[PDB]
Order: C-alpha cells, then sequence, then structure tokens
C-alpha cells in the first residue's frame, strides 16, 4: 500500500541505509543487498530483532525487537517492493498468521525436523555450535511465523528451505513439531536442558556425588 | 594496540569494533581493575602498619 | 577476534537465487531468469524473462542501459533511463507488489530472451550487461519464485 | 600425511550430459507391460492413441 510503502521507506532510510545502502543495494563489506530477500526475510530478521544489527561478529544475535508488528510489516513491504521475494504467511484477518502455521501432523514434522533441523539445532530445538563463533539459536523463543520464515529464508549460515524443498504443508508440520517440543513439559522430572549426556553428567557429579560424599562424611569420621 | 592503529589514517590491523572493544576494555581495566584495586592494595599493604 | 576485519557476517551474500554483479559504476542485484520449465530443458523459441535491479552507485549518470544482450536475443520492452541514484527494476520478481493498478511508462523496462538454446534450472548462463560506463558478465542463474512443486508421477513398485 | 588425491584446478569441467539410463537387463527384466491382446499383426499392444490435426 502507498502509505505502507512510504512508512517502510522512511524507517529503512533512518535505520539501515548505513549498511544496506539507499536504493537497497548492500554496502560493500557491511551488509548484503536486500533486493530479492523478500517480505518474509524482513519479518524474520526484524521480528527476531537481529536486523537493526550493530556489529560485524561471527553471527548477529537475536535481541529484543526494535520495531513493532505494523512497521515490521512496513519494512517488509518496502523491501518486497524494491526487490520482490517471499511473503510472510498471513491469516484471513490480514496479520501474520500464527495458529494457522501449526501443522496438524507432528510425527511427520518430527522426521522432517530430525533430518533437517536437528542437524544443527538439537533433538528438541535446543541450540548447537557452528564453525567459528556461530551457532544455532534455541527454537523455544521463536513463534510459528518466525519458524516458518526462518525455514523460508536462510538468515545466515542456515540453508534456505524454499517452498519446494519443504512444501508449506511440511513447513507447517515442522513449525508444529518445534512448538510442541518447545512447550511440551519434560517428562521424568526437570529436564536438564535438552542436551542429555552433558547436563546429566554435570547433574550427577554435582547433586548425586555431593550428596553421597557429604553423607559419607556424616557417617564417616575425619582423621 | 589502539595507538598503533591510530598512527595511520587507515585501518591497518584493527576493525572498527575491535578498536572499540580495545578502548572500552582498556579504560575499564585501567580504572576499575588496576587503580581502584591498587588503592586498596596499598591500603592492605601499609595502612594497618601506619 | 571473530569480529575482526574478516568477519563472517559482513562477508555474506544475500540468500537469494539471483546473482549480484558489482562491476562497473552501476551495480546489478538479484539477477536471474524467470523461465518455468515443464520438461528437461526450456526449449528454444520460448520467451523467458530476465529479472534484475540496476543501481547507479554514483550520483554524478549511467542511466543508458544500452543493449545488455547475449546468446538469446535479449529485448528490453519499454526501455527507459531509470537509474538516477535509484533502482532500475526491469520486471516483476515473484512477490513484487504493483503499487498502483496503472503502470507508468507501461511495463517498467521488462527484459525478455528467446533462448535459441536449451536451458535447465540449476545452471549458470552468461549475460553481458552493457552500460555506457562499461560492460559486465554476470553468469545469470535460473530462479523460480514461488511456483510450488509440480506433482511428480507416483512411483509404481517393480 | 595428506591424502594422495588432492586438488585439480585445471580442466574446469563440462556441464553434465543429460542422463539416459539403459533398459533393465535380463536380471531385472520385469517391467510394466505395454498391453495384451490378440494382435494379429506386426504388433500394436493394447494402447494406441491418435491426434486429430486441423
Ligand atoms: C539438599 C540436600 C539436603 C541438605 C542438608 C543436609 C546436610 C547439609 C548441611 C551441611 C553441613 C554438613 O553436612 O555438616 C553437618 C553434619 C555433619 O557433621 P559431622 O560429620 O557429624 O561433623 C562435622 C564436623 O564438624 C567437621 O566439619 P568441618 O568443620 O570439617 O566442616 C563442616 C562443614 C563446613 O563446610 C561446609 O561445606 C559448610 C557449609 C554447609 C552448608 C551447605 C548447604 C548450603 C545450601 C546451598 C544449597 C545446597 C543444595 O563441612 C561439611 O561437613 C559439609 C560437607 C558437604 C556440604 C553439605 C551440603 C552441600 O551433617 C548433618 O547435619 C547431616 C548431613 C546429611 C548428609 C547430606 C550432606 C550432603 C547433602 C547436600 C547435597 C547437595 C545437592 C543436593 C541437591
Ligand atoms: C586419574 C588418576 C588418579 C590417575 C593416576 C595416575 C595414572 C594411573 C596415570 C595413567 C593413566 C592416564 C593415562 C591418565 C590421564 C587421563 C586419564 C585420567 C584417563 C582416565 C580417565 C578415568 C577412567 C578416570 C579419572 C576420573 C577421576 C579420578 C576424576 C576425579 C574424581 C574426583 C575426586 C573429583 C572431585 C570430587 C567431586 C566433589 C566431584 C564433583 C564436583 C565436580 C563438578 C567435579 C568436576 C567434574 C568431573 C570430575 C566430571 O567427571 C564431569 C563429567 C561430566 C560433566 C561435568 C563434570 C564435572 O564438572
Ligand atoms: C536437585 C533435584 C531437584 C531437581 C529439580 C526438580 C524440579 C522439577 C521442576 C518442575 C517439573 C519439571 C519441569 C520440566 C520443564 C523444565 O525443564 O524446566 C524448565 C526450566 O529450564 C530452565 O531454563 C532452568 C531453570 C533454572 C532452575 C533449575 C536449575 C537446576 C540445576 C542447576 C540442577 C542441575 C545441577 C547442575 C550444576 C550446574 C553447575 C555447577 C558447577 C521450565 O520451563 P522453561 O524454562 O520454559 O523451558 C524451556 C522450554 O520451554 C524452551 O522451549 C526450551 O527451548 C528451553 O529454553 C527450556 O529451558
Ligand atoms: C547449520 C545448518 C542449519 C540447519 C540445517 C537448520 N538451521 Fe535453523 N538456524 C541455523 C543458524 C546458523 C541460525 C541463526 C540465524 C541467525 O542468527 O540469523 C538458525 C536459526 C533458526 C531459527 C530462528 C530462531 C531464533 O530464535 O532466531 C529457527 C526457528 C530455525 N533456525 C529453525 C530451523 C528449522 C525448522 C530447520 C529445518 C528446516 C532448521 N532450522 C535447519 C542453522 C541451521
Ligand atoms: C551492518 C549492520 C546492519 C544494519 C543496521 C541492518 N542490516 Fe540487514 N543485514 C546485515 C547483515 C550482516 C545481514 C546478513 C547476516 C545477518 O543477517 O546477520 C543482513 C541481512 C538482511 C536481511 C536478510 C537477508 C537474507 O538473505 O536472509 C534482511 C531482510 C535485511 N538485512 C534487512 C534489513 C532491515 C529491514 C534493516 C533495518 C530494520 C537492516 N537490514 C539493517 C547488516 C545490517
Ligand atoms: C603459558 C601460560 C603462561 C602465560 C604466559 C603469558 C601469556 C601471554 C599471552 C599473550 C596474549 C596476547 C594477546 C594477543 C591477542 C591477539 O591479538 O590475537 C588476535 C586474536 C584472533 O584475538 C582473539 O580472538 C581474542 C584474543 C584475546 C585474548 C583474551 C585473553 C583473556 C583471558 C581471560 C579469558 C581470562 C582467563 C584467565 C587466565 C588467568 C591467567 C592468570 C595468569
Ligand atoms: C574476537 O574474538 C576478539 C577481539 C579482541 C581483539 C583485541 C584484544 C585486546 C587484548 C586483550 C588482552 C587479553 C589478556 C592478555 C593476557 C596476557
Amino acid at each position: 500500500q502507498s502509505a505502507l510503502l512510504r512508512t517502510g521507506k522512511q524507517l529503512f532510510e533512518t535505520s539501515c541505509v548505513s549498511c544496506h545502502g539507499a536504493n537497497l543495494q548492500g554496502v560493500p563489506d557491511r551488509g548484503p543487498s536486500l533486493i530479492g530477500t523478500g517480505e518474509a526475510a524482513v519479518y524474520f530478521q526484524v521480528s527476531t530483532g537481529r536486523m537493526p544489527a550493530m556489529r560485524g561478529e561471527a553471527q548477529a544475535p537475536s535481541k529484543p525487537p526494535h520495531f513493532d508488528e505494523s512497521q515490521i510489516d512496513a519494512l517488509g513491504a518496502y523491501v518486497q517492493a524494491n526487490g520482490g521475494g517471499p511473503t510472510v504467511p498471513r491469516d484471513d484477518h490480514g496479520a501474520v498468521a500464527q495458529e494457522s502455521l501449526i501443522g496438524g501432523d507432528v510425527a511427520r514434522g518430527g522426521d522432517l525436523f530430525r533430518l533437517n533441523c536437528a542437524s544443527c539445532h538439537n533433538f528438541t530445538g535446543k541450540g548447537g555450535a557452528l564453525s567459528s563463533g556461530k551457532y544455532a539459536p534455541d527454537l523455544g523463543d521463536a513463534n510459528p511465523a518466525q519458524i516458518y520464515t526462518a525455514m523460508l529464508t536462510g538468515p545466515q549460515n542456515m540453508p534456505k528451505f524454499s517452498d519446494r524443498q519443504l512444501t508449506p504443508d511440511e513447513k507447517r508440520d515442522i513449525v508444529a513439531y518445534v512448538r510442541e517440543s518447545a512447550e511440551t513439559p519434560s517428562y521424568g522430572g526437570y529436564g536438564l536442558g535438552g542436551f542429555g549426556p552433558a547436563p546429566e553428567g554435570m547433574a550427577m557429579w554435582i547433586i548425586g556425588m555431593v550428596a553421597a560424599i557429604g553423607v559419607a562424611m556424616w557417617i564417616g569420621s575425619r582423621a | 594496540f589502539m595507538r598503533t592503529e591510530l598512527a595511520m589514517p587507515g585501518l591497518q590491523f584493527l576493525s572498527n569494533e575491535q578498536f572499540n572493544q580495545l578502548f572500552t576494555m582498556h579504560g575499564t581495566v585501567m580504572l576499575l581493575f588496576y587503580a581502584t584495586p591498587i588503592v586498596f592494595g596499598f591500603a592492605n599493604l601499609v595502612l594497618p602498619l601506619q | 577476534c571473530s569480529a575482526g576485519q574478516i568477519s563472517q557476517t559482513t562477508t555474506q551474500e544475500p540468500a537469494v537465487n539471483g546473482v549480484n554483479a558489482q562491476a562497473g559504476q552501476v551495480s546489478l542485484r538479484n539477477v536471474h531468469l524467470r523461465a518455468p520449465q515443464q520438461t528437461d530443458y526450456v526449449e528454444p523459441g520460448t520467451t523467458v524473462e530476465l529479472l534484475f535491479v540496476a543501481a547507479n552507485d554514483s550520483t554524478e549518470s549511467n542511466k543508458l542501459k544500452s543493449i545488455t544482450s547475449d546468446v538469446g536475443e535479449v529485448t528490453l520492452t519499454g526501455d527507459s533511463t531509470v537509474p538516477a541514484d535509484g533502482v532500475l527494476i526491469v520486471g516483476e520478481p515473484d512477490g513484487q507488489i504493483q503499487a498502483v493498478e496503472n503502470a507508468e511508462a507501461a511495463d517498467a523496462v521488462t527484459a525478455e530472451v528467446e533462448l535459441t538454446k536449451p536451458i535447465t534450472n540449476g545452471l549458470l548462463y552468461d549475460f553481458t550487461f552493457t552500460f555506457e560506463d562499461g560492460e559486465t558478465t554476470v553468469a545469470v542463474p535460473i530462479s523460480a519464485g514461488e511456483q510450488p512443486r509440480r506433482p511428480v508421477p507416483p512411483a509404481g513398485p517393480g | 600425511c595428506s591424502p594422495p588425491g588432492e586438488t585439480a584446478s585445471s580442466e574446469p569441467g563440462t556441464t553434465p550430459a543429460i542422463w539416459t539410463g539403459s533398459p533393465s537387463p535380463a536380471a531385472p527384466s520385469g517391467e510394466d507391460h505395454g498391453g495384451g491382446h490378440g494382435a494379429g499383426a506386426a504388433g500394436a499392444g493394447e494402447t494406441l492413441t491418435a491426434e486429430l490435426k486441423t
């Protein structure tokens, strides 16, 4: 929309021309060109809050969003018009769809996640370390739209899963699996994170061994 | 490090953020981690004697 | 020093199908070919459109966009001198919003190519974009914006 | 030690030729039938279409 495009243009002008040069052409060695990234990429990066980025590091981290939903959409529309690319899913009302992106099937979502997502993230969407200062962020925080748009657009050092690699049905399934694993309570007691061997070993050596050795001292006698 | 970078108009070996971290941590180290502790170092050293 | 002069984030190409060519005063971004292929190749004689955004780096201008032709007989319908510190958007990349129903200068300089040669998506094809300031080879890819998977025939076990 | 194979900068390569698999040999000779019928001729099977051109 004309007013939407104007607002997105002005926010882009006063927020990121310093590294995605005016006219959306990326500044050499500061930031990539946004022509073609699409409305999905802006929603994902600016909603996660990574995109008004303030350093070149191994990886730009997620941080509190510096924009809200309406002007997030304004930036996304501006970028989409300039370049042309993927669009964020939306519901009948017109806002970013959240519940509609929870695919009904979760076992299929589980297989897709483990084959594709767990490679770097985790069994259950926890984090994972990458080559040099990089990592896969935890998926507990991301909302269904953010998960969908993260699969749709590889943000950085993430494979870009086009709508053909993962049909919107498959992306909804993976979103459902991610949400189910994130919000599902850990059976069997306090889940020591999601990583098994390391949290469990640390918990043993702290809780169980401190308890056992303290009981040994109590029953035993120093001498 | 900051001074070697600053001897030249260009960025010889320090990226902008590397230099910024440099002056940040230098100021913090030299105020809060060398001086404010060494005042109390001299205190512990001599004040009980004095 | 993962945030040194060699940082991963700064040296990151956009995660888009199109290719970016910085040679010359004008910079090319999101260069690709829209060419829906129904078979192994795109047969010669079928028009496939060429998408790209040309940005004039300097405000002092290289708005000519002379020929930008290669093997394929590139044709620039509705040619115009758009670049003045601004985007020259030749076509409508999938997801591009038409801001208004009316179109200024008719089509916004839409570029089409008659292949005269088989092409299949997943290959690199050279397109010599010629500007008055200079000329540049891009090795343009083939991009499919949002067309979902075409139903593959179900397999019959044997 | 380094593996013997190593790099090849020369001979940039050629675009792979379109694959044309050979018919399955006598071992996997089993394949979809083309149609059965009396076929009292040189052979036409149980499937024969036609296109009407103006
Ligand atoms: C080990 C030893 C005394 C050797 C004697 C000399 C000898 C025979 C040398 C030749 C053998 C060789 C080649 C040794 C080199 C490498 C080596 C030791 C290989 C064998 C490894 C092995 C089978 C056993 C060694 C294990 C060992 C004795 C550990 C120390 C045990 C003790 C008394 C620990 C302190 C008591 C205590 C309160 C422990 C709990 C507190 C904490 C948190 C301790 C630190 C800690 C530990 C100790 C974990 O194991 C651990 C595992 C997974 C996650 C986290 C942790 C962790 O945080
Ligand atoms: C000693 C025996 C007592 C054991 C405790 C028993 C308590 C039972 C707790 C209640 C029933 C089970 C809860 C299961 C649900 C549950 O697991 O509890 C989480 C919390 O988890 C956390 O954050 C940690 C919170 C901090 C408190 C617990 C810390 C205890 C540690 C220290 C004990 C081990 C000792 C290790 C020693 C360490 C170093 C010493 C040298 C809470 O939810 P949440 O927070 O949202 O989890 C996120 C998903 O949502 C989200 O997707 C997901 O992506 C994640 O972000 C996930 O965290
Ligand atoms: C290592 C290869 C890789 C694989 C494969 C991969 N991811 Fe990621 N993922 C990453 C990296 C790296 C990031 C961080 C992106 C950033 O920081 O901009 C990320 C970010 C995300 C996020 C954003 C979460 C947040 O809080 O910002 C989600 C959600 C996500 N991935 C889900 C998935 C899903 C679903 C799949 C399966 C389609 C998948 N990932 C496969 C590496 C990968
Ligand atoms: C250098 C500081 C910096 C600024 C400020 C910045 N960006 Fe970027 N941008 C980057 C970097 C670096 C990347 C790729 C790596 C990353 O995202 O961390 C990127 C990538 C992107 C992407 C995704 C590219 C893809 O292929 O997925 C989008 C969308 C984007 N930027 C838009 C924006 C918007 C909108 C703003 C203003 C809200 C902005 N940028 C501000 C540096 C910046
Ligand atoms: C051999 C052992 C004895 C050492 C002898 C003298 C050892 C003398 C060591 C000279 C070290 C010179 C520095 C050169 C750094 C550099 O320009 O390289 C670029 C590199 C790419 O930049 C980086 O990536 C990060 C480098 C940052 C180093 C942080 C170290 C902080 C340590 C803290 C974590 C505290 C640990 C506790 C340590 C406590 C130590 C107490 C003494
Ligand atoms: C990127 O990973 C880090 C960038 C920091 C570069 C500047 C480092 C300044 C020197 C720090 C001194 C550390 C302690 C030295 C012990 C002898």
